[PDB]
């Protein structure tokens, strides 16, 4: 896999899924007590999309 | 065959605009599925650890295709205080390098930066109330952490769910304090 | 004509420590403030006439453990007074001093440190462990294993005592550490500690830890963290 | 008064186009008074030394005013062979890292770059005679490689500083990476009657093998201009040889019996004959000597072992009382790190602290700090190297007498802040600071 | 000064240096004169170290 630290429960399948840089979106669920006003999350959201791809 | 979106869902009251404390719930549950993968956590902090976990699951295959195995993760920390102790007294650490340490803590799911900021050798902390402390105790006047430097660290560590716990060691390890505070230090006779 | 520790006999000192710690309160938004109280040298206090008077004034005799306790309790109140918790090195708990419930004790000494883990949690204080993970103390070889091996919960105590163990710290004291050899020395040696504190108690398999760590060390490097290699190999 | 010039005058002539050799002369005088400002050296190589010394003597007041002092200096190295070993097999080292390592060796007056190119896990050297060595040996046949171009840069770079490049292609041991690319070269080890997937050291029983080395070491000797080559021979394991029956058969025919020490001697002799016929001399680790191998009387033994089989100071005695020239590496192992300032342990050594006659002690030609690479790569190299290897640098250049640790510390720390000003990522020696802190 | 010279005679008597208006020049009688690669570069590299 590659996880560090190792989570408390990791259940993996052999089935693959593919992602698209100029087409992948990290956004809030419509039923979540934090939305597009959340500085903290909005920041991470942008930062990580960088780490994941880059 | 595609992951089109990762949706982040905060369950309880976000704590979105706060500073994390010793009892901040960092638990999350992750779902990697098509077409839309989902990350859920009670508080904002969990989502931080979860987005970190999620970055460690995507990879490029033999052909540079971006790929993630579909999976179901459920994760909470065993311990709630997981810190690094840095000493910026015995040598001055350029503010940039403290930031990189945080990023590296963020990748490593550490949540406390024990900042042993002062000691016998130097007093780098620029006090607002006692400005002579740095002025006379610091290694030199460039080797100083101005308020805004220290502000920047705390706001930089917040955006990665790290708490900054400062340490001002007393009554030992204080030889530098009495460079700018007369009579504060017991004088050695004999 | 050298100096000693801070002078606990004057109330210049404590009026200074107040105005100062009130500033700290407003600079650092964290609930707790580490006061330290470690390696407190009684050599100088002892050879001071003015201080020797104070010792009769309160009837401490020549037990400097008490004068130390007095000072540290005078401070703990300054902090509790300013709606902040406190963390303190194990000496303070070990020179017999009154600490307000909720006061954190960080264990840092090797000598019977699981016994120190016992005392601190038997006397109803929360504890942080740092003793086994002295990261400044470098040595040749894959010493990340020795840090990965520690099991913090191996000491005497009822299940109710283990709830008071809240976590640990990896310590990089700067005596031989600055900007030039920090990132290499810290990482990935601290990552070991990172899994220990986060992951389950029964996550100890060396071959897998190695396997995941080497690949995690590269991902660190890829994200611009100059972490050192665990062993011969490569990235990319 | 003021000074506007340094006059540099070299007496010996051999251009500035030939590479330095073991016998080159590094003497110089630095005379700076009212009437003059003269850097006078014998060889061009002495001049580089002088120029360094000179750069370091420059200074500036709290006002910032650039000053040099009245100074009279006559200097020369204690030992001719003051080297530095780098291991680019256990981890690959980018070319920039190697060149930067040569810049610092310069400042420290080190004059031999010992390049441990290849070893068990990695074969980063590209062979054109045997392209398949690098192709199936290296970590990644494009990213982690040394091109004929890379290697020529290192050599010229080093030469421009007065650094000789000593190539090491360790044989017969430490050769697992050669296995793929050249088939049959390695010894296939045996369980009891059938091979066990595991491969040992270079197989000395086959003709193919000697034909390989003969072709390959022609290449090696073409590429590396220095007169000397390091041929290795450390930690050779007899376990895999003895286990193999085909080799056991070869032992009976030459009449070697049961000791594989002289089987080893068979290989090395042949290998030293090969290298000798291309006009090259050779360094060799101590094991060859300890293993009583028939060895040319011009060979150089590099002592690396502390205790077994004999104390490293006794090794030095034994090697020299037998007439061979000696390198000392044993107590200068920069890979073996320890808490606190272990530079004092390197500085404190005295290479001529053994039972011997003046001319017998005269066979100690210098030594090398070794930065083996198991735990070291691009990420932690520089700070680990400096200023710990500088302790050796002075031990090998300066006088037997210069040994006071306080006086050492005072200067090495002042030198270390200077390394910092020159962009070197040297680590602290203790508590404190440099006013211009390392930030990059 | 690292490493320590064999014979180094030192003084407090000092002289002024002019970063830019400073040069390294081979004496007439020197065996090594311009065209000397090793020192042609050296002279350049050290004036960058000293005054870059
Ligand atoms: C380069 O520097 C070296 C080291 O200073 C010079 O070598 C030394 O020269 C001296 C002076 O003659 C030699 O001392 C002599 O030795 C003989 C016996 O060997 C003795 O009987 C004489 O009374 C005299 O003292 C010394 O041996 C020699 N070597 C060393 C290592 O010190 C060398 O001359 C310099 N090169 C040039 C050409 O300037
Ligand atoms: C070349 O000459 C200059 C000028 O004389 C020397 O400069 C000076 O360095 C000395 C010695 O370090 C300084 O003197 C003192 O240092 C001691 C030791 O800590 C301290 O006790 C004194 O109070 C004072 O600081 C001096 O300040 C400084 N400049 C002057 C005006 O003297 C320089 O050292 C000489 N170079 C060498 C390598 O000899
Ligand atoms: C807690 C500790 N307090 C001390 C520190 O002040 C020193 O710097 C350190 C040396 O590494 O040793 C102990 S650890
Ligand atoms: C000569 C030598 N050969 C060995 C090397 O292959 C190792 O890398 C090194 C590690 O310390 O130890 C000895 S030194």
């Amino acid at each position: 896999p590659a996880l560090w630290p190792l989570p408390l429960s990791v259940k993996m399948t052999p089935n693959l899924l593919h992602l698209a840089p100029e087409n992948f979106y990290i956004s809030h669920s419509p039923n979540s007590t934090a939305g597009p006003s959340c500085t903290l999350l909005e920041e991470a959201f942008r930062r990580y999309h960088g780490y994941i791809f880059g | 065959t595609q992951v089109q979106q990762l949706l982040v869902s905060i369950t309880l009251q976000s704590e979105c605009d706060a500073f994390p404390n010793i009892s901040s719930d960092e638990s999350y549950t992750l779902l990697v599925k098509e077409p839309v993968a989902v990350l859920k956590a009670n508080r904002v902090w969990g989502a931080l650890r979860g987005l970190e976990t999620f970055s460690q699951l995507v990879y490029q295959d033999s052909y540079g295709t971006f790929t993630i195995n579909e999976s179901t993760i459920i994760d909470s920390p065993r311990f709630s205080h997981r810190g690094i102790l840095i000493d910026t007294s015995r040598h001055y650490l350029p503010v940039k390098i403290i930031l990189k340490t945080l990023d590296a803590m963020a990748f490593n799911k550490f949540n406390v930066l024990h900042w042993h900021i002062v000691d016998d050798q130097s007093f780098p902390y620029q006090s607002i109330t006692f400005p002579e402390l740095s002025n006379k105790g610091s290694y030199s006047l460039s080797h100083v952490y101005t308020p805004n430097d220290v502000r920047m660290v705390i706001e930089y560590a917040r955006l990665r769910g790290i708490r900054v716990l400062p340490e001002f060691d007393t009554p030992g390890h204080t030889l530098s304090w009495g460079k700018g505070q007369k009579d504060l230090l017991t004088p050695c006779y004999s | 004509d050298s100096f000693g520790p801070i002078n606990p006999t004057l109330n210049t000192t404590y009026s200074f420590l107040t105005t100062f710690f009130k500033e700290i309160s407003e600079v650092f938004p964290d609930q707790f403030i580490h006061l330290g109280g470690d390696e407190v040298e009684f050599k100088c206090w002892e050879s001071n006439p003015k201080i020797q008077d104070f010792m009769r004034q309160k009837g401490f005799g020549t037990d400097f453990k008490k004068l130390e306790s007095f000072y540290i309790q005078k401070v703990l109140d300054i902090i509790a007074t300013i709606n902040k918790g406190s963390i303190v090195w194990q000496e303070v708990f070990d020179d017999k001093a009154k600490l307000a419930p909720g006061t954190i004790v960080e264990v840092w000494k090797d000598s019977a440190y699981p016994e120190e883990l016992s005392r601190v949690t038997a006397s109803g204080f929360p504890v942080i462990l740092s003793a086994p993970w002295y990261l400044d103390l470098i040595s040749y070889g894959q010493d990340w294993r020795k840090y990965y091996k520690v099991e913090p919960l191996d000491f005497g105590g009822t299940q109710k005592q283990k709830q008071l163990f809240i976590g640990g710290e990896a310590c990089l004291w700067g005596e031989y550490v600055d900007a030039t050899n920090l990132t290499p020395r810290l990482w990935p040696r601290a990552s070991a500690v990172g899994e220990r504190l986060w992951s389950s108690k029964d996550v100890r398999d060396m071959d897998d830890a190695y396997d995941r760590l080497t690949r995690h060390r590269c991902r660190m490097v890829e994200r611009g963290i100059a972490a050192q290699p665990l062993y011969a190999g490569y990235c990319n | 008064t003021l000074e506007k010039n340094v006059l540099v005058v070299s007496v010996v002539t051999p251009g500035c186009n030939q590479l330095p050799t073991l016998e080159s002369v590094e003497n110089y005088t630095l005379t700076i008074n009212d009437d003059q400002c003269l850097l006078l050296s014998e060889t061009v190589w002495g001049a580089l030394r002088g120029l360094e010394t000179f750069s370091q003597l420059v200074w500036k007041s709290a006002e910032g005013t650039f000053f040099i002092n009245k100074t009279e200096i006559e200097d020369f190295p204690r030992f001719p062979h003051r080297g530095l070993l780098l291991d680019t097999s256990r981890h690959y080292l980018p070319l920039s890292s190697i060149l930067d390592t040569l810049d610092v060796m310069a400042y420290n007056k080190l004059n031999v770059f010992h390049w441990h190119l290849v070893d068990d896990p990695s074969f980063p050297y590209e062979s054109f005679t045997f392209p398949e060595l690098m192709r199936k040996g290296s970590y990644n046949p494009v990213t982690h490689i040394y091109t004929a171009q890379d290697v020529k840069e290192v050599i010229e770079y080093a030469r421009l500083r007065g650094i000789r490049v000593l190539a090491e292609f360790d044989t017969p041991g430490h050769t697992l990476s050669w296995g793929p690319g050249i088939p049959g070269l390695l010894t296939p080890c045996y369980s009891g009657s059938e091979p066990s997937g595991t491969f040992g050291p270079v197989n000395p029983s086959l003709n193919n093998t000697y034909e390989f080395m003969s072709t390959f070491f022609l290449e090696v000797s073409s590429v590396f201009p220095d007169f000397y080559l390091h041929l290795g021979g450390d930690e050779v394991d007899f376990t895999c040889w003895k286990s193999n029956p085909e080799i056991q058969d070869f032992m009976r025919k030459k009449g070697f019996g049961e000791d594989f020490k002289q089987l080893e001697s068979f290989y090395i002799q042949t290998l030293l004959d090969i290298v000798s016929s291309y006009g090259k001399g050779y360094v060799v680790w101590q094991e060859v000597f300890d293993n009583k191998v028939k060895i040319q009387p011009d060979t150089i033994i590099q002592v690396w072992r502390e205790d077994i089989p004999v104390n490293y100071m006794k090794e030095l005695e034994l090697v020299t009382k037998a007439g061979f020239r000696a390198l000392l590496s044993a107590p200068w192992y920069l890979n073996r790190i320890s808490y606190g300032p272990d530079w004092k342990d390197f500085y404190v050594v005295e290479p001529l602290a053994f039972e011997g006659t003046p001319e017998q002690k005269a066979l100690v030609i210098g030594g090398e700090a070794c930065m083996w690479g198991e735990y070291v790569d691009n990420t932690n190299l520089v700070p680990r190297l400096w200023p710990r290897a500088g302790a050796v640098a002075e031990r090998l250049w300066s006088n037997k007498l210069t040994s006071d640790l306080t006086f050492a510390y005072e200067r090495l720390s002042h030198f270390r802040c200077e390394l910092l000003r020159r962009g070197v990522q040297a680590q602290p020696l203790n508590v404190g600071f440099c006013e211009q802190e390392f930030e990059q | 000064l690292w490493p320590w010279p064999q014979n180094f005679q030192t003084s407090d008597q000092r002289y002024v240096l002019y970063p830019n208006n400073f040069q390294f020049q081979y004496d007439v009688s020197s065996a090594a004169q311009p065209g000397c690669s090793v020192l042609d570069e050296a002279f350049q590299r050290y004036r960058d170290l000293l005054f870059g």
